[PDB]
């Protein structure tokens, strides 16, 4: 995964859910 | 390994069901209350993240050309990789599931339904044979629950 696309990804899921709680 | 045949049980089902479309009609016996919870809010947080990444997704499922056991242990790998910043969290963990799922959905599609087994085992032998301290740290699969409870 030469971009950070999975890593990136999880830390926005990790985002959006942290302004949710 | 207590609390990792619960991680396994709950990845292997919701790959399953992803392949397969559909939902499957026994009880989820070796996961018990805490594992079953979890099993629901992955089905939920899951699937939203497969139908947000949908692109992405699909971008990456094509550089890897998925297809014997071996594509399957080395994307293991690249999964292993993501945590080597320092940094865990849910995100990434769900994140990383919700991939094996659409990986899972791609080789049913591809013909290699048994494939799917392998997939599970490695995205939780990957969580819990590298972050097992972190997942202790947050109550487990009961974090994971509190967390997407929303």
């Amino acid at each position: 995964d030469e971009c950070a696309q999975l890593r990136r990804i999880g830390d926005k899921v990790n985002l959006r859910q942290k302004l949710l709680n | 390994d207590d609390l990792y045949r619960q991680s396994l049980e709950i990845i292997s089902r919701y790959l399953r069901e992803q392949a397969t479309g559909s939902k499957d009609s026994k009880p989820l016996g070796e996961a018990g209350a805490a594992g079953r919870r979890a099993l629901e809010t992955l089905r939920r947080v899951g699937d939203g993240v497969q139908r947000n990444h949908e692109t992405a997704f699909q971008g990456m499922l094509r550089k890897l050309d998925i297809k014997n056991e071996d594509d399957v242990k080395s994307l293991s790998r690249v999964m292993i990789h993501v945590f080597s910043d320092g940094v865990t969290n849910w995100g990434r963990i769900v994140t990383l599931i919700s991939f094996g799922a659409f990986v899972a959905k791609h080789l049913k599609t591809i013909n290699q339904e048994s494939c799917i087994e392998p997939l599970a085992e490695s995205i939780t032998d990957v969580l819990v044979r590298t972050k097992r301290d972190w997942l202790v740290k947050q109550r487990g699969w009961d974090g994971f629950v509190e967390f997407f409870h929303v």
